[PDB]
């Protein structure tokens, strides 16, 4: 159960801490705000045809 | 029981805490999940994208959409300035409602690189050149092409390609700068000159228009969390 | 070249020889519903090329006073072909789709217009409190025109055009897949838009899946000449599409 | 082993650049096709090596959804001649106010968790005789899904709660709290619906057609002083395990009704002197 | 001792709450257990059960039992309905107090599919074929078995079986209904109608009845429990 | 090893069906056999392959009986003239309230332990003179199973508890709370008894008989005030290990005796306009 | 004593928790709800003799 | 492993020294250089071998930093007529209380976490009427990071808080604490600065132009009562995981203004008789 | 739950304690560190340094 | 996480404790006022050529 992992910290300048759930439900457990994956290609190259930056856009 | 003493801080409620609690509907089923298409899972995603800004702000605009246009015009003198604003996109009002600013708006401090992108919207034929420079802060503007020319500038030549990007570097004393900027935290400015002129063939519209475009780079980020002063109410809603 | 494209759906082909490339949505194609994420239990049915076709619809004039136009979808498409028909004796219905827009003028013109497309576009009444018949923003394929001043009619949609009817900045809508047609370089443009809604599927006469809007950013300009307008016409294409729940017919 | 180690992400870093003279033209570009440029500043201008940490987690969709704000307060009285006024009755929306109203608008499908904190607080009506002892008061907050039995008075039998979930909580005490999970019929939760209640299109048109929450229900337990006691409760949402899906464009104008979008048209922004005053 | 600091919610008291408590008769010896017959692990055991259903409630009724009968005659009409009724197993009348409307109404939300039985009450020697039809949701109920046999239906011919089962799909666009239905979930209509009519020899009676039951299959399934509004008081009870 | 993995179920797929032509007949079947037919979707009409992650969890009897819900509730003043008034005497029984007795009634037997939580308030009595200064009060509950001796004054010698459960609580802290076993003569609770008292059938006839469970006395501690003042108290049952047998229709008409079935007839259900009318 | 299990959560989209008594008698346990067993044969199909549902319920 | 080992510095010990007679002369040396002596009195004189256990440990910046201070006190009244009297708005900084001051000063730049506590105490104001009953108080405080919205009054929208942190405490529990990081757009916090804020040398002046840390306000939630009551709350800041560089002489002169390095002239030291004087 | 009890102690605010409490900004990621020249680590370093001493206190 | 370390005491003259942390953020953790490291030279001997306490400071 004991669940351990890294805490926020600085750059370049111990860091982990422990989690228990009490709970049956897994509503209430804490918030998961540790994910920090992202990928704006959806929304910023919705495009068919792969374009290079390098070539023309057109041509 | 086990001994304990309680420590400064309990019986308190605050807002940004992370506990656990109990649940008021044991056991419940909740419907299985669907991966709708467009998830978003970070602001900066969204502040990435592109978004027109109204840089015609010229106080007697009876048509609001004229906000968008840069006029442009075929005989002008051989020197002259297109626009010219402050890069201050949290504070400025040219990009304060802007799609990157509207996301700025909600946070305190901010860092990286900017992208202008200036898209020529005349006739086919129609051709041009002009100077789009950027100068960091200092104790005065430019006033003219040979003082904006100095400093971070591009050359842009209108052809099939209808597009040109300026990307304005991020040049600064300290790591963050705040959205609220300052003197101390100034920016700079950033201006549009003529090149060469415009020149058009005959039986063409003698003027045309620009837009621009603002975007932050991959290298962009915010911190400090904080409610917008853009938005407010008097009384509850009904 | 990469200005060349061509679109073939059922018995119906779309040549283009100046245009940009084509938006897909947010990435994602359209495609058939799942096994495992299905609700209804009845066996679907799945009228292929009857209805995955393209339909024109009525065109429109571009002046040098318009403002903008928009259209909802499917309500547009409600009395076309067969895809009507299977609208009408259907419960539920399940389609993405492709839009095409048309409009070229020479190289002496100039203009820009924004093509996106909103999904659930809810628009408010111009009387803030009135409401509103189901007649204001839809009534078929015909278009409806946006207005420069403030509407003040109470018995249609408020049609400020640099608020689009939505309370929101004009200029954001890029957020929303888009392209825009420049008559410098370009004279169509393509957007696939795959089915997005909280549900697996849903009834087409009651809601509104998304809005297609045109607006004039860069308003249309010439001189001289004997060509007075621009038409713009509208090209739609339903996909993967597929219904449930047989019960009488109309709607 | 009794202990499982879970046990980030970076900006991209800036490379060095030289000058350049090529055929290759990246500052040139189309916006007609939808497509936003990835230029960076490497591309136009000599740049230096530069190794940024800076992180984008105070960005992420949780954290930024992820803090408690008031959505209701209503004030309620111990003893009083109306009925109605001695009790709450609350349809649950999160559409009242402003802040989190705008905060959540800007995606069109949510899914999360919630949780719900209570904060209650009470003080003696103005009158000429104050002069009064009265112990500590308590209050039952009581939920009821939507088709259950509504109270009609403070002392009804409704309020003998044997399914809908209640919390009792007595005054000086921490404030009330509990978790609810992700309770939509359909598979996320919908901020607009651009659609008919009926299937002739007529009838209820907006959001508030999709809005089948419940009720919440508060009441003193049984204080009732010789002289009137005023008291107020505070909502507070807290999302959590949050997703979300097709970002939309923040709202311009103010809001002016609690279920519709109706507004009035508004400039796009401020104005300033001409398109080149650049001072103050 | 050991430093603590307490979160919100404490000291309060949640009826749904699972805490362990003291017990005030230490080491208590319980009763033996004995294995009674017809143990009841869920409650949707009880809700798969069949029971009859009262359509003929005609708001003349001096009989109460009369509404457990559906009337049927020996000369109709080629084409005449027998009974219409709107699918809101929660909320009609029709199916409020059935043993699986009951058990609907201690909950907010359900789905799966449901089963109507019908079975014929007549004389041996009597023949006759009827239309039973479900029609998923829309602007208009049918009208004429025209319009009925267009949705889901199925033909029963009477013979030595005296059963027919109508399954009624679960066709929706949510996972889930609400059992305070509206127009938003409704669920459709069930109709029936004479296929061919009813022919008795000599020596016969000139009429007859039916009587439906009322199930759920086994992909039936509820949510969201909450109290019951088919009982109240107004004093203690003594 | 110091950690033990203890450590669901999803109702019935839907499988993919054909168009069919044969003997057998699913549809039809016979219910004078007292079978209730297993017939699916599947077996009238063609249908897709679904996977269903739908659960029956909240469906349990454990879950269904799982909820606290009030019992009883009554008011004892800390000082009166009439003895019998500062105190209370509560024969256990759960026929009082109407919600849990209906609950309760839908099974025959039932066997389950017990938590029990108590709530109390008070309140200062109206009156010409309330400045008062009064410290905080303390109640005493006192459990007297059957044939125990029972107090007759609030300061009777009753109240010294030496071998019955007592529980001391104060104003101001959590409700206090407490377990009870399986405390039943017989193999189970019984909700119905058909039967009499005496062997000759003559005498007490129901559930009454079979209702001996005892008695709770509350009252305050030491509190007497120059001025009245007025608790009250609610009691609050929780089951808990349920088990359940020989499931029974639920009531239709209402309760009237708190010890009794008796009733007035009631219609089967409400009316509509005729057979065929489907309209609202 | 730590006696660790899964906790409810939704399909297809760590969950566990740890528990531990603390009294002496196995009624101050905490409601055992994670049992989700169930047949309802007893009260559908009580007839003595099997009966096929393809096949006719009579000869 | 579930248990992590991480598991000391005394003085320098003297030496025993005997008679020397040499050329070395380590007495003699020259200041000029800038450099101290790093002699020790076993090179002046003869010694015994000590061995010393006295350690450094209360004399590091960290200890030396770790104590909670006083920065700040404001009153704010519950009722009363004027609108700006019944809540505090406090701009951030740490030259208000001058032992805090003086402390930070020695050091030029500084990093580190901080931890802040409140503490909140009210008293009834004196009147004619003190007669009334009020129930417990409660407080709000919120942070407003710079640029944020400022409420203007009590009962403005600006306290719904949806993203700035804010505190709910009543009155008789402990008092408030929380943490804050690191929160400069520099490397590290400035107690001094020595330069302008307008690039040609012109505008404010000092440390007050690198003070942008935001506001924050106070406020009663709900509480107004018949008669006026005070309340008063105390700010203490606490250093944790500090570090400082380039330190400075202690000051010698009196402060005078929160925001700039004013003072008079004042005599080195205390004056005695003469040189030789040497008693009391 | 776990039984327990308080003791002394409990709910005071000492001026000197060493105890573990909330963040109010999650997440927050602070400026990259960087070695300023002229670091202190001990009040005592300060201390070792040579300082003019004003022995001429006359009075006049 | 469990994190051992010895206490302040006295010399020549267990003293163990632990430590746990429970929160995300490293700036939650409690003060960390076990380091004893020091070094004045930066301020007493910010020469360039190394000076010897024996011989002469000049010459
Ligand atoms: C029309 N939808 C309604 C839901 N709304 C989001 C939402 C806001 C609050 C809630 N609260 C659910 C809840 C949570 C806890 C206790 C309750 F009584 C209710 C649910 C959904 C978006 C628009
Ligand atoms: C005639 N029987 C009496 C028991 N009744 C069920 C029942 C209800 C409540 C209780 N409470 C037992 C209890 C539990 C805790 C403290 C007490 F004083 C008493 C026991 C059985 C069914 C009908
Ligand atoms: C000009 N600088 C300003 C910072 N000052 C040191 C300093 C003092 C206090 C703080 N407090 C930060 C803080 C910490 C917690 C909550 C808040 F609202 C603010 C920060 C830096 C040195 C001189
Ligand atoms: C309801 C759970 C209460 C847990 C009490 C604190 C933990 C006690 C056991 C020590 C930690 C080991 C847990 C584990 O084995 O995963
Ligand atoms: C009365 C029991 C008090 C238990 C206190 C919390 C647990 C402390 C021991 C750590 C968990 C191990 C328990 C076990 O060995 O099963
Ligand atoms: C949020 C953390 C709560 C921790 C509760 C007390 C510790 C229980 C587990 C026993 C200690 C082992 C911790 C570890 O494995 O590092």
């Amino acid at each position: 159960g004991a669940q351990v992992s890294t805490q926020k910290t600085g750059a370049h300048e111990i860091i982990h801490y422990t989690n228990i759930n009490y709970y049956k439900d897994a509503a209430s457990n804490s918030a998961n705000r540790q994910d920090f994956t992202q990928d704006p290609s959806k929304f910023t190259e919705p495009v068919k045809d792969v374009m290079i930056k390098s070539l023309p856009a057109l041509n | 029981g086990l001994p304990t003493m309680n420590t400064p801080g309990s019986t308190q409620f605050l807002t940004s805490d992370d506990f656990q609690s109990p649940c008021a509907l044991p056991q419940f089923d909740v419907t299985p999940s669907m991966n709708i298409p467009g998830e978003v899972k970070n602001l900066m995603e969204i502040a990435e994208v592109d978004s027109v800004v109204p840089v015609n702000n010229v106080q007697d605009t009876t048509d609001q959409m004229e906000m968008f246009r840069i006029p442009v015009t075929i005989n002008a003198p051989l020197q002259q300035q297109v626009f010219g604003l402050r890069l201050q996109p949290g504070l400025d009002s040219v990009f304060k409602h802007t799609l990157l600013g509207e996301i700025l708006n909600y946070y305190a401090h901010w860092s990286g690189s900017m992208k202008l992108t200036f898209v020529f919207c005349g006739s086919a034929m129609a051709t041009g050149k002009f100077l789009i420079a950027y100068s960091p802060p200092g104790a005065n503007p430019p006033k003219t092409r040979k003082d904006a020319m100095l400093g971070t500038h591009i050359i842009w030549d209108i052809g099939l390609q209808s597009s040109c990007v300026l990307c304005v570097p991020w040049i600064s004393q300290t790591h963050y700068r705040l959205v609220q900027q300052d003197e101390y935290t100034s920016a700079g400015y950033v201006t549009c000159w003529y090149q060469t002129g415009m020149i058009v063939p005959p039986g063409t519209p003698n003027s045309s228009s620009i837009m621009c475009f603002a975007s932050a780079c991959n290298d962009f980020s915010v911190r400090m969390l904080r409610d917008t002063p853009f938005i407010s109410q008097d009384n509850k809603l009904q | 070249s990469d200005r060349v494209r061509s679109i073939t759906l059922g018995n119906s082909t779309i040549t283009t020889q100046e245009c940009a490339n084509v938006v897909v949505g947010y990435g994602r194609w359209p495609t058939y519903l799942r096994d495992d994420e299905a609700t209804a239990e009845d066996q679907p049915t799945q009228p292929d090329v009857a209805t995955c076709r393209f339909y024109t619809l009525d065109s429109i004039k571009w002046e040098k006073g318009s403002v903008g136009w928009w259209w909802k979808f499917p309500e547009a498409l409600s009395d076309m072909g067969l895809f009507g028909q299977n609208m009408q004796y259907h419960y539920l219905g399940r389609a993405g789709y492709t839009i095409h827009v048309q409009c070229n003028a020479s190289k002496f013109h100039q203009g820009c217009l924004l093509v996106v497309c909103v999904p659930e576009a809810e628009m408010g009444g111009a009387v803030v409190g009135q409401a509103f018949s189901a007649t204001a923003m839809a009534n078929g394929d015909k278009a409806y025109e946006f207005t420069s001043a403030t509407q003040s009619d109470q018995t249609k949609v408020q049609t400020a055009i640099h608020n689009a009817g939505m309370g929101v900045g004009v200029g954001n809508l890029t957020i929303y897949p888009h392209q825009w047609i420049n008559l410098r370089t370009n004279n169509s443009a393509t957007i696939v838009m795959p089915y997005i809604n909280s549900v697996p599927m849903d009834n087409m006469f009651r809601h509104y899946n998304f809005t297609l809007m045109v607006i004039p950013f860069v308003k249309l300009d010439y001189a001289d000449t004997a060509s007075t307008y621009v038409p713009i016409t509208v090209t739609v294409a339903p996909m993967c599409a597929e219904y449930n729940g047989l019960r009488l017919a109309q709607a | 082993g009794d202990v499982e180690e879970a046990i980030v992400v970076h900006v991209a870093d800036t490379m060095r650049s030289g000058p350049s003279n090529s055929a290759s033209v990246p500052a040139l570009t189309a916006v007609e096709t939808g497509h936003t440029s990835q230029v960076t500043p490497s591309d136009t201008m000599q740049t230096r090596h530069v190794k940024n940490y800076h992180s984008r987690s105070e960005s992420t969709v949780e954290n930024f959804l992820g803090r408690s704000a008031c959505v209701y307060m209503e004030e309620y009285k111990t003893t009083d001649n109306d009925v109605n006024k001695k009790f709450v009755a609350w349809p649950i929306n999160t559409k009242q106010m402003v802040q989190m109203r705008r905060k959540l608008e800007m995606f069109t499908y949510l899914r999360f968790d919630m949780e719900v904190t209570f904060v209650i607080t009470s003080r003696q009506d103005p009158g000429t005789t104050l002069a009064q002892d009265m112990p500590v008061l308590t209050h039952q907050i009581m939920y009821v899904p939507p088709g259950g039995p509504i109270p009609a008075k403070v002392d009804d039998y409704a309020w003998q709660t044997s399914t809908n979930p209640s919390i009792f909580w007595t005054e000086g005490n921490a404030p009330a709290r509990m978790s609810i999970p992700f309770i939509s019929i359909g598979n996320a939760y919908s901020n607009f619906y651009d659609g008919w209640s009926n299937f002739d299109q007529r009838g209820s048109y907006g959001y508030n057609t999709l809005n089948n929450l419940g009720h919440i229900y508060v009441r003193h337990v049984s204080g009732s002083s010789p002289h009137p006691i005023t008291s107020t409760i505070r909502v507070y949402f807290k999302p959590k395990h949050t997703r979300a899906w097709v970002p939309r464009p923040p709202r311009l104008c103010q809001y002016k009704k609690a279920f519709s979008v109706d507004f009035t048209p508004t400039p796009i922004t401020d104005t300033r002197k001409d398109i080149n005053t650049v001072t103050t």
